[PDB]
RNA sequence: GCUAAACCUAGCCCCAAACCCACUCCACCUUACUACCACAACCUUAGCCAAACCAUUUACCCAAAUAAAGUAUAGGCGAUAGAAAUUGGGCGCAAUAGAUAUAGUACCGCAAGGGAAAGAUGAAAAAACCAAGCAUAAUAUAGCAAGGACUAACCCCUAUACCUUCUGCAUAAUGAAUUAACUAGAAAUAACUUUGCAAGGAGAGCCAAAGCUAAGACCCCCGAAACCAGACGAGCUACCUAAGAACAGCUAAAAGAGCACACCCGUCUAUGUAGCAAAAUAGUGGGAAGAUUUAUAGGUAGAGGCGACAAACCUA
RNA sequence: CCUCCGCAUAAGCCUGCGUCAGAUCACUGAACUGACAAUUAACAGCCCAAUAUCUACAAUCAACCAACAAGUCAUUAUUACCCUCACUGUCAACCCAACACAGGCAUGCUCAUAAGGAAAGGUUAAAAAAAGUAAAAGGAACUCGGCAAAUCUUACCCCGCCUGUUUACCAAAAACAUCACCUCUAGCAUCACCAGUAUUAGAGGCACCGCCUGCCCAGUGAUCACUUGUUCCUUAAAUAGGGACCUGUAUGAAUGGCUCCACGAGGGUUCAGCUGUCUCUUACUUUUAACCAGUGAAAUUGACCUGCCCGUGAAGAGGCGGGCAUAACACAGCAAGACGAGAAGACCCUAUGGAGCUUUAAUUUAUUAAUGCAAACACCUGCAUUAAAAAUUUCGGUUGGGGCGACCUCGGAGCAGAACCCAACCUCCGAGCAGUACAUGCUAAGACUUCACCAGUCAAAGCGAACCUCAAUUGAUCCA
């Protein structure tokens, strides 16, 4: 990706990275399963129930994640009624 | 002078493209200039002249930059200094 | 196959005291 | 390795490499009558739809009536009197000169397929066997079918055993007597099907069958010249052509040691190769009266042979046995088959 | 590049003219046409192919005397010098033009077919059907170009309400009106073609270079094969 | 004790400020620097490279710093690209450094073009020691050159040079004659560490559920064959053009004839191989009035020319 | 004693062995430095008032003769026209090759000089090396081969007709060209071809000449009638009938084979001689050499106080182990070792490195030409199509010594002894589904996992209803 940009000398975000990742506030990132659009005549419903829910990532990924990503998107956001709302703070984690 | 796309598709070849305007040699008279002029023109300038009622019109309400032409300025000077003197 | 020679500038052998 | 060589052997398509090889063979074997069997080769295969008797066979015989085809068995057994030939087998067949091609069968009242289309030239060899109600039939090669729909079509056997050394094959096998046969009719080891080797048969199981029909892998002549994909002919492939005549006399003496005393075995090749025509069923009579000492005597079909003249051709300088050679008139699979039962 | 013609001269003369080769080389100064260079130094000897141009302030069908029957260089065909009134010309010469032969060019149209003599030139409507012609014109007062090399002859093959059918010696046919002008005959130096290049050396003199080494394989390209039949081309052994 | 060593100042670099020189007499676009006679300029950059290949694609100056914002948006939706409204003198070099510069000179190249090195007394010249290499002063059994020692230099005993790439490697394989000088780790997110202030931090913008502000501390050097754009080259060689010049003697029915000088070429041998020579010499050979050889001037130019095709030649 | 050199002009160079004073292989001097001189135009360069107009016939002792490739050299009419010798080159031992270089270098006169030059610094007479001269008897026995020296022969064979051309610097040929013969294309003007025109011009093939080798023209009757073919008129449309036409031309091979003269620094064989090529080498001279005197390089070099045998290092030790040997120090030879020195590395493999060439590899048609449709009233412009000619880019992986391929994903079988994983490579067997439901609905604790991620797998409870088999049976993102 790009250190220093050359109109402007500052960090780029891979654009590729925010158009399949949700990133919670607390440092977690939301994906959605692969293939789960794909083939589900063949696929078994309990297999196609686990396709459709959204999961975390790990820490390599959420940290790979991090780097391809700006503080814009890392910021705090006040949405009116968003369904994600609730998931952006811990509760009860000690370590 | 430009570039073009194959068959319309950004994932073709790219090569270069002229355009070139369709001329005609056509002859005009000037009521100012009581002359008979023959001059190369599209058909762009044909529907100006006819939009403005007579070549002199055309030549005398036109700017400097929509004429494109030395020898359109060198009319509308010959016309403006009839008028004037 | 074949290599050039290269000759030194002139100036270092005309060198008087 | 040698990357470079001085002289490369031309690619030559595997359809080209078996005509190539049936050429310079079959030309010295057949004479003035190549041409005519080689212009029938390359031309299309007629076929002949055969009634599932387990469906409503009344209304596709009338059917078939209605569509100016003629049920050739009905009337070879009419005039077949001026052994006995396996009955309740009904097989409709365009008459010469009328190409036209059957409609693809489609599911019945019953929830079966009506007919069956295949070549009536293989409908001969299951005629050959001298079937009769309570009989036990040994099957060597059964997969893809066809032969084997036909004996169950006979409703005269008791027990019916199918065999086949590639699951691929058997596979498709098990669909079609699924799709034609009712369940009531397989129940339990009524039809047995397996897949192992058929040379084994020979001393797992020993004066079990009254009847065997042996349809032993060929060089497969009509199939060789139009596909291409796992061609035989394939030159890669050539090592199998060497050890190709041995293992027909192997499976047919599987067949023969097999069958009971008095027992009838039919073999049947789909190539009109003598080499593994003749060749082969000379050996394994020879194998068995020296090795294992089992005296068998091989029919005439020449009574036959007299019967089916109207519907097919026949090769008359053929020592024993029949063989069927195509022709444009009546364009049937180039087959052979021979009746003989061991003696003891 | 520097490259001037060397054809400048503007006024007709008899006297021979200094040529300049090219080598088959332009004013681009590439070469353009292959197998031409420098042989023997050659002068030019303007022809004029215009038979029928009568002197100046007169008119009508008029005679000249031959003079001289001369080798040229720079054609096949051998070339007579004619005068006449107060005019010497170099024109063409046909099979059997002696000196001190007597020539006639006319440009009047008779009813009736002319006298079909031999180096004499008359327009195609005065000459009779089946007359064998060179030198001829495609348009009046054009001037001569189709017949003139050695030994070459067309004939005049009908003529019909304005309009003459000549074949050239390529065995094809011209349309030509009858308002042209045609000399009489068969041109000279017959047996030209009978002419055997002795040697290399020869075909040197003549200005002519040899042919390239490099190897061509055909200069015509295959037939292209089509889609339903690829594979019938090019069937191996 | 030689060869040497040592030097401080010519000047230069980055800024700021400010809009620059175009110059006595003579000559100078013809073969420039030569007193003196009848054609014409404006025309999309490409490519390397990135995509770990490559084929669409891949930042390049456009007229206010900051912020909006790496946001909207674009894109083999991938590499990557990317708005707008709106807001508003010296912690420099000091002769291998610093300019290439004592100078675009000498020198090198047909041309375009490439391109150096070096100096040092004192107010006045009208006045001591240290690199390598050597010398003073060659050498005496035995062996990575030393170490332990010893009264004692050697003798005694112990001891398989260095770097780099391989699992071992003693040694195998690259690299080093030696001395002096010069010659190679550049930065973000996020964390940690130490401060200030604290539900707030920051000298607009931004962040904040103890955070925010500031600082500290992390990302090398030399090397291809290539590809593209614009100039320069046919004084060598290939071919052509113009106007020339050369070819003794002898035999020949007289010739791209024969023998054979000068000339042109280069078959075979030997010498030479940092040479006399980046292709020569001695002898022996092929042609030697011809498709011959040769002097002068001109032409054809690299996406090309030229070619009796050898992938030949176009300044070793 | 030597001279294939000289003297001159041109071309190139630019004061580069004249004088005088200091100064430094060779003079303490000169081809060094400084100062001073010089090359004089008659030779050569440097030219010409205008407009028309003229200029057919070679050169070769040009005569006789003889050609072919067809050739360097001329004016006249009228107008205008009266001043004079200016300007420049002129030297030398000299130029292009980095050099005072065995090389390159045009013409005239001298063809051996009337001009121009000097192979030996001194000595000695080793080896090895170079170039000569002679050699008993023998005469190719040498050798890949008569290479070389000699001597200054003869008959053939293969290939190419010949003279010619070619890889400048490893190939001179059997390759190329070539007379002749054959194929293709072109019916025509003012920059090539060409001031040409089908007996011509261009693009090619083969290689002269001399011979043998030439047909899908429709069959039978006999220039005549039928039978065919090709068209039409029928025919619903065919068994198919009825009319029309094929006698205004006519062959054919850039086909193949066989002789033959002449020629060749071509390749092979051979007779006769000949010679130190050899049996089997020798002697002398010159060069070199080695010494004395002067001048004075280069590759190379970790440091070296630098031995032999055996073992070890698998091969490979001066240096390691065990023995043995051993005062120090020049000069001359030799090439066994120092895996001796020097190079644009010969071969094999690799690089998601290049480049040249070809094509039926992929992408195209920017260019050129033709055709069509618009536009305009023959060209031009836009759009489209068909060809030519181009351009840009690529050439996955594993395994294969006498081949003419087998593989790449998933599941088994031989190897796997008892939690998990693991018998490579290879040799084999299968899979790219099928059948049955149609609650193969929704939702959700806790777990398993093919050694990562992606994927994959089991499932309690709950909401609503009812009284699956199968070893594998499979495919991410973008995008549509
Ligand atoms: C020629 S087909 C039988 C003809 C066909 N089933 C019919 O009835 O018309 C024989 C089949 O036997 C199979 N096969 C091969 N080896 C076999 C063996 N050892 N035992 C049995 N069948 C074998 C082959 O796969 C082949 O497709
Ligand atoms: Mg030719
Ligand atoms: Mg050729
Ligand atoms: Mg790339
Ligand atoms: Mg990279
Ligand atoms: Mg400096
Ligand atoms: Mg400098
Ligand atoms: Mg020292
Ligand atoms: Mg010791
Ligand atoms: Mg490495
Ligand atoms: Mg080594
Ligand atoms: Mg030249
Ligand atoms: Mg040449
Ligand atoms: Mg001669
Ligand atoms: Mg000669
Ligand atoms: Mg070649
Ligand atoms: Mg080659
Ligand atoms: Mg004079
Ligand atoms: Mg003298
Ligand atoms: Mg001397
Ligand atoms: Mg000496
Ligand atoms: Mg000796
Ligand atoms: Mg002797
Ligand atoms: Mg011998
Ligand atoms: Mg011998
Ligand atoms: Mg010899
Ligand atoms: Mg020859
Ligand atoms: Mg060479
Ligand atoms: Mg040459
Ligand atoms: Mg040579
Ligand atoms: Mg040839
Ligand atoms: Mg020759
Ligand atoms: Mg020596
Ligand atoms: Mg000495
Ligand atoms: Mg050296
Ligand atoms: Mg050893
Ligand atoms: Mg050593
Ligand atoms: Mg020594
Ligand atoms: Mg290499
Ligand atoms: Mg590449
Ligand atoms: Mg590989
Ligand atoms: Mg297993
Ligand atoms: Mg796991
Ligand atoms: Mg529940």
């Amino acid at each position: 990706l790009t250190y220093f940009s050359a109109r402007k000398g500052k960090r780029k975000t891979v654009k590729a990275v925010i158009d399949r990742f949700l990133r919670l506030h607390c440092g977690l990132w939301v994906r959605r399963k692969a293939g789960y659009k794909k083939k589900l005549w063949k696929k078994t419903p309990a297999r196609k129930k686990r396709l459709r829910e959204f999961v975390f990532c790990n820490k390599t990924q959420s940290k790979l994640l991090d780097k391809m990503t700006t503080s814009f998107w890392k910021r705090r956001n006040w949405y009116v009624d968003d369904p994600y709302q609730k998931y952006h703070d811990r509760t009860n984690l000690k370590v | 002078l430009g570039q073009i796309y194959a068959n319309n598709d950004k994932l073709s070849k790219r090569l270069k493209k002229v355009w070139k305007p369709q001329l005609f040699e056509r002859e005009f008279y000037s009521e100012i200039l009581d002359k008979k002029f023959t001059v190369t023109v599209t058909m762009r300038t044909l529907d100006l002249i006819d939009e403005a009622y007579g070549l002199d019109f055309y030549i005398l309400k036109t700017p400097k930059e929509d004429l494109c032409s030395k020898f359109g300025m060198d009319l509308k000077r010959g016309m403006l200094l009839r008028l004037a003197r | 196959r074949f290599t050039p020679p290269i000759y030194q500038p002139k100036f270092k052998t005309e060198k008087e005291f | 390795y040698k990357k470079k060589w001085a002289a490369t052997e031309p690619k030559f398509p595997a359809v080209r490499l078996a005509l190539q090889n049936f050429d310079m063979t079959y030309s010295v074997q057949f004479g003035d009558l190549w041409p005519s069997i080689r212009v029938s080769l390359l031309s299309e295969q007629k076929y002949g739809a055969l009634v599932n008797n387990f469906a409503a066979w009344d209304h596709v015989s009338a059917k078939l009536e209605q569509l100016s085809a003629k049920d050739f068995v009905n009337e070879a057994i009419s005039h077949w009197e001026l052994w006995a030939c396996s009955p309740n087998l009904r097989c409709f067949t365009f008459d010469r000169g009328d190409i036209s091609r059957f409609p693809p069968a489609r599911p019945g009242s019953l929830g079966v397929m009506e007919y069956y289309l295949m070549d009536a030239a293989s409908l001969l060899p299951v005629l050959a066997l001298g079937l009769q109600p309570g009989d036990i039939v040994l099957d060597l090669c059964a997969a893809p079918g066809g032969k084997t729909l036909a004996l169950l079509q006979t409703g005269c056997c008791r027990n019916l055993a199918a065999n086949d050394l590639s699951p691929s094959r058997i596979a498709r096998l098990q669909k079609i007597l699924h799709s034609y046969v009712p369940e009531e009719i397989r129940d339990g080891n009524q039809v047995r099907v397996t897949s192992w080797d058929g040379r084994k048969w020979g001393e797992l199981e020993g004066d079990t069958y009254d009847r065997v029909l042996v349809d032993v892998p060929c060089t497969t002549d009509r199939h060789s010249l139009h596909e291409e994909e796992n061609n035989i002919f394939k030159r890669s492939r050539k090592k199998e052509r060497q050890i190709l005549p041995v293992l027909q006399v192997q499976l047919l003496a599987a067949g023969l040691l097999a069958t009971k005393p008095g027992g009838h075995v039919v073999y049947s090749t789909c190539s009109l190769s003598h080499l593994q025509n003749e060749y082969v069923v000379q050996g394994a009579i020879e194998l068995l009266a020296n090795q294992y000492s089992i005296q068998v005597q091989v029919e005439d079909l020449t009574h036959f042979r007299r019967v089916f003249m109207d519907t097919f051709c026949f090769f008359s300088s053929c020592q024993v046995g029949e063989l069927v050679i195509p022709n444009l008139m009546a364009n049937f699979g180039p087959m052979y088959f021979c009746k003989m039962r061991r003696l003891t | 590049a520097n490259f001037v013609s060397w054809k400048s001269r503007t006024k007709y003369t008899i006297t021979p003219v200094k040529m300049r080769k090219s080598g088959g080389r332009d004013h681009t100064g590439r070469i353009r046409v292959h197998g031409i260079g420098g042989g023997h130094k050659q002068r030019y000897r303007m022809i004029d192919f215009l038979r029928f141009r009568p002197e100046e302030t007169k008119s009508g069908p008029f005679e000249e005397k031959v003079i001289q029957v001369r080798y040229d260089p720079c054609r096949s065909a051998d070339i007579a010098l004619v005068a006449g009134g107060s005019r010497k010309r170099w024109i063409i010469a046909t099979e059997n033009m002696q000196a001190g032969d007597t020539i006639l060019n006319s440009n009047h149209i008779g009813r009736m077919a002319v006298a079909a003599r031999e180096g004499d030139a008359h327009p195609l409507g005065a000459l009779p059907v089946g007359t064998l012609i060179n030198n001829v014109e495609s348009e009046p007062g054009r001037g001569a170009q189709y017949i003139r090399a050695a030994g070459t002859c067309g004939v005049l093959l009908r003529k019909v309400n304005g309009t003459a059918i000549i074949q050239l010696p390529s065995k094809r046919q011209m349309q030509v009106l009858e308002t042209c002008v045609a000399t009489v005959g068969r041109v000279s130096n017959v047996d030209h073609n009978k002419r055997v290049i002795g040697k290399a050396g020869r075909n040197r003199w003549l200005g002519k270079r040899p042919n390239s080494g490099r190897w061509h394989r055909k200069g015509g390209w295959a037939g292209r094969k089509i889609r339903p039949l690829p594979p019938m081309k090019s069937y191996v052994k």
